[PDB]
RNA sequence: AGUCUUGGAGGUAGAGCACUGAUUGGACUAGAAUUCAGUCAAACUCCGAAUGCCAAUGACU
RNA sequence: GGGCGGUCGCCUCCUAAAAGGUAACGGAGGCGCCCAAAGGUUCCCUCAGAAUGGUUGGAAAUCAUUCGCAGAGUGUAAAGGCACAAGGGAGCUUGACUGCGAGACCUACAAGUCGAGCAGGGACGAAAGUCGGGCUUAGUGAUCCGGUGGUUCCGCAUGGAAGGGCCAUCGCUCAACGGAUAAAAGCUACCCCGGG
RNA sequence: UGGUGGCGAUAGCGAAGAGGUCACACCCGUUCCCAUACCGAACACGGAAGUUAAGCUCUUCAGCGCCGAUGGUAGUCGGGGGUUUCCCCCUGUGAGAGUAGGACGCCGCCAA
């Protein structure tokens, strides 16, 4: 289903690039309801920032995940795509927070 | 039918915790039976190589895929 | 075949190629005083076995006071080295 | 302890590895006697040579 | 170099069978695709063995 | 035993004794290439065949349904590899690149093989990154000699030119493939002669 | 309860119960952002009437698959011996098949 066709996806670009080496990862999940964000490694797990909501007037509320990240701001951060086509919301909460201090 | 080809030397490079420099030949093979592992790369005929100085290890994937790595001293 | 018969010959050659004589810089530090260093007086104590074309001065080693030097050439490190330790490179 | 290490047969016409461990345990010519402090790899050696050399514990 | 200590390969026949095959026993029954499984495999493969050589880090000689 | 025939390079298996190497006039097969796309990149994609419903329709070309762990496919022959796909479908492109290269593999040498990383310039994508030809291994040749170009060096008393050097590039079935010369048939025995 | 994980399906498939204030899903349309060898099916998109019937979740089953001994074997690595188009002993490590059995999961990280 959509589910796991997304999973699939995710995992073909999680096949490619993993990037967690200080530069970590950050990825989004996208529900029916809201849309969900979060940074974490590979061999760690650790959520170093976590944003959530919990169109794109929830991507004002998705800047926050820069402004979550403000408090570390140590290293660039991958994007992840997830199953989502960097068209829409999940391409417009990359460069909300690149502006606020994230460099990538 | 008493024509043969010549073999191409193919086999084992190093072994088990032995101090590769980078860039060395490790273990070169046909198609793709040995999985590349930490700190290893792949050239043009699947040849599996070093990047970094360190020792060399070995393990498996699967149920039946086994890989390289190679951990930094 | 031979391997000298497998590897081809390599460009040609100059009917006059002019080679100087050449003194380590460090020949002029078992010499009396720099004064009138003329190259017939090099060729006769003997620092340089044979005078041809001309005589070329090398910048490998230090120099020690100053010293009259009469040369055909000069190396650019050559030249401030004896223009260092107050010698006169007249060429 | 010590070991007691003596030959009984000799390495001609023995193959070539046999010859190399006999030799390094010191003995070059037959009915010759060399002491050892025990071990497992000494003890392994024995079980290599064992038709050759008979072993004496004191 | 020698031995033991530990982790690093190879499918050789001990072999039997999913794949390929030699087959036929029986087929399914249009005796060609294929059904329950007996056979054999130098060019058949889901399994692990006895020495060496690659090292390794130690021991002893 | 000399004679008749074939074979003389390169690639995959089989002998070749479970890996480097390994013989026989031992057993099987392939090749002197192809393709600006069957290429690079970005993003999606799962398959063959079984089993129903008929307009052509055959035991069979298509057609929508239940299914399939690969019974599919990958320019080419095999084996090794592969459906997180290398295999399908499109967007977009010419990295089928210039100077190189720490090192290693192979082993008499000559060659041959893989290469992180750096620079110059790009392609592609938001980005990270990927790209120095094709899933991997075959599709080629010496020096020598002449040919077409880019040009600086040199150019014999002085200037030129002539001619050569130095880079790009052509001509080899030399096929008895590490290539005796540009050139080359049998012949005869009472035979000359070193050998069984 | 969600997210992303870590371990060689012991994770799996299969069968039955539980469900949902929240979570998450379906469900409502295409106004444009973006869509189809054809199509709002998908990808998008913007919305909360809702059943949970499924997806997902909690809980059971040895149905299938998987994992797996112990012991004995076999062939041999030393060494020995006979009748040798081969056979037999002694110290040596010891499988596969087969069964007992393992098992319908464990172990991190936050978030609510």
């Amino acid at each position: 289903s959509k589910n796991a066709a997304r999973l699939k996806r995710h995992a073909r670009v999680r096949a490619k690039l993993s990037g967690t080496a200080e530069r970590p990862r950050l990825n989004v999940f996208r529900s029916n309801k809201h849309i969900y964000a979060q940074i974490i490694d590979d061999v760690n797990g650790v959520t170093l920032a976590s944003a959530s909501t919990l169109t794109s007037a929830a991507t004002k509320v998705g800047e926050l995940v820069a402004k979550r990240a403000a408090e570390k701001g140590i290293s660039d951060v991958v994007f992840d795509r997830g199953g989502y086509l960097y068209h829409g919301r999940v391409k417009a909460l990359a460069d909300a927070a690149r502006e606020a201090g994230l460099k990538f | 039918n008493g024509r043969d080809s010549e073999a191409k030397r193919l086999g084992a490079k190093r072994a088990d915790g032995q101090f590769v420099t980078g860039g060395s030949i490790l273990y070169r093979q046909r198609g793709t039976k040995i999985y590349p592992g930490e700190n290893v790369g792949r050239g043009g005929d699947d040849t599996l190589f070093a990047k970094i100085d360190g020792t060399v290890k070995f393990e498996r994937f699967g149920r039946d895929r086994k890989k390289v790595s190679v951990y930094p001293v | 075949m031979p391997l000298f018969q497998r590897l081809p010959k390599r460009g040609f050659t100059n009917i006059n190629r002019k080679e100087y004589a050449v003194v380590n810089l460090d020949k002029l530090n078992g010499f009396a005083e720099g004064t009138e260093v003329t190259p017939e007086l090099l060729l006769e104590t003997g620092v340089i076995s044979k005078l041809n074309a001309g005589v070329k001065i090398l910048g490998n080693g230090k120099l020690e006071k100053k010293l009259t030097v009469k040369a055909n050439k000069f190396s650019a490190s050559a030249k401030e080295a004896v223009e260092a330790a107050g010698g006169t490179a007249e060429v | 302890a010590k070991l007691e290490i003596t030959l009984k047969r000799s390495v001609i016409g023995r193959p070539e590895d046999q010859r190399v461990t006999v030799r390094t345990l010191g003995l070059k010519k037959t009915n010759q006697t060399v002491v050892h402090e025990d071990n497992a790899a000494i003890r392994g050696m024995i079980n290599k040579v064992s038709h050759l050399v008979s072993v004496k514990e004191q």
